[PDB]
This record gives C-alpha cells, structure tokens and sequence, in this order.
C-alpha cells in the first residue's frame, strides 16, 4: 500500500504538472493559441473561412 | 480596409494574449520546481 | 455556472463587434458616395450644358449608381450577405428594379444578461427608408424612399 | 422478438448428428414484471462415441 | 485567503492595467497619425451626421 | 423484483424477508442500507435530472424548423420508467404501464402505491409521505410528473412499487447523427411567405 | 472534476452559444451534437459507477 | 493508407498474444486442481495471483468476462459472443484477411468442432485490440473517404 | 469567358448540394474536432475510474 | 496575441502613410503641371467641356 | 469606476444636452435612446448580481 | 377586511423595479421636446421647439 | 511515455527560430536592393511581366 502508493501518486502529480509546463511552452514558441484541431477546432474551421 | 479588418479578426482568432502566456508559464513552472522538492524528501 | 455564463456572454460580444464594425466601413463609403452623388446632381442643375454634356454627366451619375448597388450587394469574411437580413446567402438585391429581396427583419443577439442587441440592419433600413426630419416634395406627391429609383429617374432624364 | 419471451436453441458440438432445427428447443416466459413464469424444461441427448 | 490566483492576483491585476493603458496607446497613435479624431463610428456617434 | 436481499429461514415454512431497518448491523446493514438509502436516492437524483433535461430539451427543441426546412427532430432517448408489481399480490400478468405527461414536477423518489380495498394509497419513499392517489379525471393514477395506468382484479392490499427516474440513463443517448436535423429556425426554409435565411438563430 | 456533469454541460452550451450567434456554422451544429454525446458519456459513466 | 497497413500487423500480433494467454491460464487451472487436491487445503497463494494477474492482462488485450466454477475452475467469455474456456480447456484463434475485403486483417475465432468463425471488426471493438480495430475502421475509413469525396 | 465560369465555381455549393468546396473542408475539420475531443474526454474520465 | 507579431497598430498606420502619400502626389502633380486638371481622374465633365 | 451607475447616467445627460442643442436631429433623437437603454442594461445587470 | 387579528402583510416596494424596467421607445419621432402643441392654430413650435 | 522531453522544446523552439530567420532574410534582402522580387519565385508571373 502507502509506500506504493506515495510513489504512485508523487508521479501522477509531476506526470500532470510537467505536461502543463510542455503546454504552455507550445503556445509561446509558436505564437499561438493552436496548432493542433484538439486545440481549439472551432476557432480552426471559422479560420478556414476567414481564409 | 477590408483586409485590414479581416486581419485583425484572423489575428485575434489564432492568438491568445501576451502577458497571460507568459506568466502563467513561469508561475506553474515554479510550482512544478517544488514538486520535484517534495517527492525528493519523500522518498526517505 | 457564473464563470462559464461570462464567458458566453463575452463570446456574443464579440460576435456583435465583428458584424457591426465591416458594416462601419461599408457605410462609410456608402455616405461618401451619395455626397458625391448630392455633388454631381448640383451640376447637373446647371443650365448651360450642352446637352451630350448632359449625356456624359449621366454616363459620371451611372458609374456612382454602379458603385452604390456594388456596395449594397456587399457580403462578408464568411461569403455571408451581410445586408440581407436573415438571408444572407443571397444576392439581396437587383441592379435593374432597385428591388428589395432580402427578410425585412433585423438579425438579432443577446450579448450580456439584459442587453439584447439587433446586429443586422437589413438593407430596406438603409435604402428604402426616410426619416421623419423629411424634405418634403413640394406639390404633395409622396416622398421617394428608393435611391436607386431616384438615379436612376435621373440618368434618365439626363439622358 | 417478443418481450417478456424468449426462444432457446441447443446443440452438440461434438456429436455432429445433434443437427439443431429451427424448432426451438423451449420457449422461456416471464411475469408482469421480468420473473420466469414458465417452459424452462427439457432433456437433451446426444449420440457416444468409442 | 489562499489563491494560486494570488501571488497570481498581483499579476492580473497588473496585466488588466497594461491592457487598459495599450488600448488607450493605441488610441493615441491611431489618432495622431490620421490628423483626426472622428475615425470610427464611435469617436462621436452625433459628430458623424453633423 | 430487481434485487438481492438477506432472509432467516423459519422451520418448515422456509424463507422469510425482513426489512433492511432490522438487519442494520455492521457489514450486512452497512451494505443493505447504504445501497437502498444513500445509492438509490442518488440514482433517482441523476435519473431525475438526466429525464428533465433530454425531455424539457426536446419539448422546446419541437418548436424549431431546421436546415432541411422541416420542423426539427427532437433530439434525445431516455429510459422510462418501470413499475413493479409484488409478488404477494393477486395477479401475475398486470403489468402496470406508466404514463408520463409532465417533466417540470418529476420528484426523485421510488413511490409505493398500493389498492386500499376502496381506493388507492401512494407514497414516496424517501420522504414517506402518505397521500391517497390522485388520479387523472379518467380512473387512473397521478403522481406530479408522471401517471400510471391501473389494474382491475387487484388484491385487498395490491401494493406496486414505481421507479419514475431511476432507468432513464440507461438507453439516453443522441439520436441526431445529421447535423442538418437541429430545430435552428424559427420558421421553415420552404413556407411561402416567411423568411428565415440560413441565419435565423 | 473531469467527472463535473456541470463542465460537459458548461461545454454543450457554448456550443449552444456559439450556434446561437452564427446559426450557418455546420461546424458548431455538429460539435453541438457532439458535446450532447459527451454529456451522455459523463452521464452514463457515473451511472454505471453507481 | 500506411497508417492501416501499420495496425494490421499490430491486429496479428495481438491475436498470436491472446492464443498465447489462453494456454497459460488452461495450465493454470490444471495445475491449481493438482496443487490443491495433494494440498488438502494448502493454497498456491502465488499461482492463484498468478491467474488472476494474467487474466487482467488478457483482459487488456481484449475484451473479456471471466467467472469461477465449481472446484474453483475458470469461465471466460468474449461478454458480447460466449465462453471460451472452462475446465482445463481453452480454445484457439488464428489471424486472417476479412472476407468482405481481404486487404486488411481481422481476427477469426474457432469453437474447434464447429469452425474458425471469422470475427470481422464489429465486435472487437474494447480492449486494445478493439482499441486499433475501431480507430481504424470508423475513424480512419471515415476520414479517407470524406478526404477522397468532397473531393 | 470560361475562365470565368471556372472562377465562378469557387463559390458554389456544388458538392453537399448546400455545400460549396470549403465550407466541406470545414466540415471535415469539425468532424475531427468533435470526435478527437469527446474521445479525450471519455479517455480521461474512464482513466480516472480505474 | 502571441509575442506582438503582426502588429495591428503599424499596419494601421501605413495605410494613413498610404493616404497621405496621394493626396501628397496629387497636390505636386497639380502645382508642377499649371494645371487642375491633367487626366480624366480629375474631373470627367469638366474635361470634355 | 468605468462600470458605474455613475458614468452611463453621466453620459445619458450628455446626449440629452446634445438634444437639447438639436430637437429637430433625427441622428441626435436615436443616439438618445442607445444611452438610455444602457441605463437599463447597468441597473438590471448590478441588481441582478445582488 | 378578510385579514384575522394581527394578521400580517409585507410590502416589498424596489424589489422588483429594476428586473421589471424596460425601455418602451425606439423611433427617432417618439421624443418629447415642445413645451406646447404643434397639431393646433393657437400655438408656435415648430419642429425645432427644444 | 509520450512526455519525454527529449528537448521536444528545443527543437520545437528552433524549427520557428530558422522559420524566422527565413522571414528576416527576406527582409533584409527587399530591405538592401529596394526589389520585392529577387528569387525566380518570388513571384513567377510578375517576374516575367
């Protein structure tokens, strides 16, 4: 149990915060909201429209 | 001045805000910096 | 709730700024074309023209007639009529009749918990309408309400 | 295809002779409310081998 | 008064400040470039008729 | 009739029920009571507030045209409700149907109904309020959002069990695969002499 | 909080919004649709839970 | 195109994974019945663990249903079709190109004395195997077709 | 003239009958939106129940 | 935005640039030539009468 | 202090006296009544709130 | 009288004023601006009566 | 698994960093000469014309 589970729950929490970091460090490195459809589609399909 | 406008829609279409994205980043990387801290006496 | 309900009203907000400033600079042009038109018509007054003068002032008067029908036939950044009320997949115009053919409803959106707000001015608002600070015809015979019409009337009569 | 009825087939996979029919081998019934009410009966053979 | 949106506050609250000094930058420069101060319909909704 | 439930066994005549209120003691009890108090008031409480929505969306959703031109067609699926009949009741076959007119007074709650010997007696048990059976104007049952058809040989002491909204999340689902179905318009694309455009919101 | 039945909610009716403003988006029509399947999806994963 | 030519090999794999489990957890249970039989009462804490810890990986690899019998044998079922295993015995499955069209792979079960049925790719579609098998057949299919229409 | 007519097509609805070409590209795109997020949705909500 | 690209405001104020760059022309044009009027832009019934 | 009781009621005054300059404008009658929905919208909103 | 002894009633005056108010005019013709008549012989308005 | 960094950023970051730098050359190119067309692509039809 709780050695297992400290482990086991240290990790879900840097697993989670690290992916926010990665998120965020998209966004400014591409200038974007989106780049990907899961983004933000509906933003993506009115932008085709745009275009 | 129609292209210009459409611009301007297009641009705030795509992009989020300056400021945000940028504090935010720092603020929640320092968070996950203490994160690592407390697993790291955790382990003992 | 209260957050996401925020969200939602910012989002028709901005919905309405979108229509309403293109529809700006349309009308902006629009009114700078009549004035020329006001301007144009003073000439055309003016008793000393030889007559094919007359006739080319009316060739001058079917270019800005021209000009005015383009821009009210105007769509928007989605290919959207945006003068044709609800209808704004089709032309809501014709050239020849100066008829009318869009839905003479404005559209309409609420952007915050009370103001609901009418983002669409359907072309007969604009074109075929006078408001009661109305120059009156002189001999009582109603007043026009068609610009195209009053152009029209005049190329002719030029011409 | 009959709600609150069923009909029920058998076989035997290693006796090839236990040829199934269309002839159902029960029918299955149930009350006003989904209990069994009745058919759920039946003996069943097959032929022996060595 | 725990916040993450605290030590998080300070810097909203500051960045709502930026944007309402930029939108009046903008102001500023859209303005001062065009030799206008009627430019949209909304600078004096009675001063464009007249 | 949809259940597991704890019995002592007397000497010939065999098993007995008891109710969960006796046999509330540790493990046993803890189960029994947390499944049927706490498990079962939750289950009618999504149930009642999955049925309002799919249902008071619908009813709304009628009014519309959609982008065929057609009145729209109404968007959801939801599971009815079941009623139950006893065992110890007269009959075998009367199988109480429900009837359901109303989603704006659904209450969520298991209701015990049961044939007084005159009239009908109806409760609703999470709360255990006793009220005789308000009845449509046509001889059979009301209760608030929903309505129930009666038997006929019933038992002095018929006593019947309905569950208003525990099932209606099991079959909801979408049952608009075309996106051209939503009841956008107000008014048709095709009437004679109204316009809707492809914009009427 | 991914179990939030109010956040699937929350979701649809943005999209309800969003159709409500520009009633043409097939793309917001269709995502409509596609967030009730996800409302139904949090309803249904909760019910089965229980 | 090269994205459904990648999970048909992934599709035989996993069926090759799945008649794998399914001899292991028959030895299983055979040697559980020996094991407690000599016991006379003495349990294999680990073997029984072991069957149950290779059950749940079988059962990420595909759908599955699973039950005890009488003695303390094992039933095991594809929920949406029937039971494979029982006793000591467990059944066979082999990888094949689907009969409607025979340029992608689906998995054919076989009850031994009756046939290889040919399962297509309707009922796989949970666990990892109905993980690619549904991606591929509903998502990917769809996408192409729209890409090739419109067009 | 027939270039013209080519241009023309641009904006026709031809391929949905309602549809024109790009409007269909949007759709397309929709359609992937709303299934790539309901999917991450249900993935996480059934990933926490385990 | 995403790190000030595409500035709205430069863009804005190149086109008042552009504005002011005719009406700069047309002015030099007119004064250099002695004429109002030098090509049917300037005024269309003026030049034919 | 931007959104305030304050401030529309300000500014509707202020139409009023533009008014007042020009009972005849049709433009001045209609711009009047734009401020004077916005009261509305302030005081409906702010109680709403409470 | 239908109240018994001590029977007690509650007014609430601005409970409800704001939620109910509504603006009730939208055409340029609606405003009222001339101290008198303009329909009648006696009197001397105009339109620009202010 | 799918997080390993493995400097995604990084070469995220550099990918847009050359894209830039392809802007900016093309900048600094149309900035020295004065021509908008230098390339044999820059624009074909007008090139020719």
């Amino acid at each position: 149990i709780s050695t297992q589970m400290m482990y086991e729950q240290n990790m879900s929490g840097i697993t989670n915060s690290q992916a926010e970091w990665m998120k965020l460090g998209e966004q400014m490195s591409t200038g974007k909201r989106v780049t990907n459809p899961s983004d933000d589609p509906i933003a993506a399909s009115q932008a085709v429209v745009l275009s | 001045d129609r292209a210009l406008g459409q611009k301007l829609q297009m641009s705030n279409l795509v992009d989020v805000d300056w400021n945000s994205v940028i504090s935010s980043y720092v603020m929640q990387q320092a968070a996950l910096q203490a994160s690592y801290k407390t697993f790291t006496d955790m382990q003992g | 709730q209260a957050q996401a309900q925020n969200s939602q009203y910012a989002l028709a907000r901005t919905f309405a700024t979108q229509k309403v400033s293109l529809e700006e600079s349309v009308l902006s042009q629009v009114t700078t074309a009549i004035q020329t038109a006001q301007e144009k018509i003073v000439y055309a007054g003016n008793g000393t023209l030889s007559d094919d003068d007359r006739a080319s002032l009316a060739t001058d008067l079917q270019g800005i007639r021209d000009q005015l029908m383009n821009l009210a036939n105007s769509t928007d950044g989605n290919g959207r009529y945006i003068f044709a009320g609800y209808k704004t997949e089709a032309a809501p115009f014709d050239q020849a009749t100066g008829g009318y053919h869009g839905g003479e409803k404005s559209v309409t959106q609420q952007v915050d918990s009370a103001r609901t707000m009418v983002i669409g001015h359907t072309g007969a608002q604009i074109f075929n309408s006078i408001t009661s600070n109305a120059v009156p015809e002189p001999d009582g015979s109603d007043s026009e309400k068609n610009l195209f019409v009053m152009l029209d009337t005049a190329i002719a009569a030029l011409k | 295809t009959k709600d609150n009825e069923w009909a029920v087939y058998t076989h035997d996979s290693s006796d090839p002779a236990a040829t199934a029919p269309t002839t159902a081998s029960t029918t299955l019934k149930f009350n006003e409310n989904g209990i069994l009410e009745s058919g759920g009966t039946v003996n069943i053979t097959t032929g022996t081998i060595n | 008064m725990a916040q993450v949106i605290n030590t998080n506050s300070l810097s909203l609250l500051t960045q709502n400040n930026l944007n309402k000094s930029q939108s009046a930058l903008g102001t500023a420069i859209e303005r001062l470039s065009s030799g206008l101060r009627i430019n949209s319909a909304k600078d004096d909704a009675a001063g464009q008729a007249i | 009739p949809t259940r597991t439930t704890v019995a002592y066994v007397d000497e010939a005549a065999g098993n007995i029920e008891i109710p969960e209120k006796l046999l509330n003691t540790g493990s046993l009890g803890g189960l029994l009571t947390f499944r049927s108090q706490d498990l079962d008031q939750t289950r009618n409480t999504l149930g009642q507030l999955a049925l309002a929505f799919a249902d008071a969306f619908n009813a709304q959703h009628t009014k519309g045209y959609d982008a065929d031109g057609n009145k729209g067609k109404d968007f959801f699926s939801i599971g009815s409700p079941v009623v139950y009949s006893n065992s110890n009741n007269a009959d075998k076959t009367v199988s109480l149907t429900a009837k359901v007119v109303d989603s704006t007074k659904v209450q969520a709650t298991d209701y015990k109904i049961v044939f007084d010997g005159t009239d009908w007696q109806v409760t609703r048990t999470a709360d255990n309020t006793t009220f005789t059976a308000t009845k449509d104007a046509d001889g059979k049952l009301e209760i608030d959002g929903l309505k129930v058809t009666v038997g006929t040989g019933a038992q002095k002491n018929d006593s019947f069990l309905l569950k208003p909204v525990s099932n209606a999340i099991v079959d909801m689902n979408v049952k608009v695969t075309n996106e051209a179905e939503i009841a956008m318009a107000s008014e048709s694309k095709l009437d004679p002499d109204v316009d809707t455009g492809d914009s009427d919101n | 909080k991914s179990s939030s039945l109010s956040g699937s909610l929350q979701s649809f009716f943005t999209s309800l919004q969003t159709l409500v403003s520009n009633a043409e988006d097939p793309a917001a029509r269709q995502a409509l649709i596609g967030k009730a399947e996800g409302l139904v999806n949090q309803f249904k994963t909760t019910d089965q839970y229980l | 195109r090269d994205q459904d030519k990648q999970v048909n090999i992934a599709i035989g794999s996993s069926v090759a994974q799945i008649n794998n489990y399914a001899k292991q957890i028959a030895n299983l249970n055979d040697q559980i019945s020996r094991m407690t039989g000599v016991g006379a009462g003495a349990s294999p804490n680990d073997l029984l663990d072991q069957r149950d810890q290779l059950v749940s990986e079988l059962n990420k690899i595909v759908g599955v249903e699973v039950s005890v019998q009488d003695g303390g044998t094992y039933n095991l079922t594809m929920a949406n079709g029937y039971t494979l295993v029982q006793g000591s015995t467990a059944r066979q499955l082999a990888a094949v190109p689907s009969s409607a069209d025979p340029t992608r792979t689906t998995v054919a079960y076989v009850d031994e004395a009756a046939g290889n049925i040919e399962i297509p790719e309707k009922l796989l579609n949970t666990g990892s195997l109905g993980g690619l098998l549904t991606f591929r057949s509903q998502d990917l299919d769809q996408t192409r077709n729209t890409l090739g229409q419109l067009a | 003239r027939n270039g013209q007519a080519l241009l023309d097509l641009q904006n026709s609805n031809v391929v949905g009958g309602n549809k024109t070409f790009n409007d269909a590209y949007a759709t397309l795109v929709s359609d992937v939106g709303n299934k790539t997020s309901t999917l991450k949705t249900s993935s996480t909500t059934q990933a926490n129940v385990v």
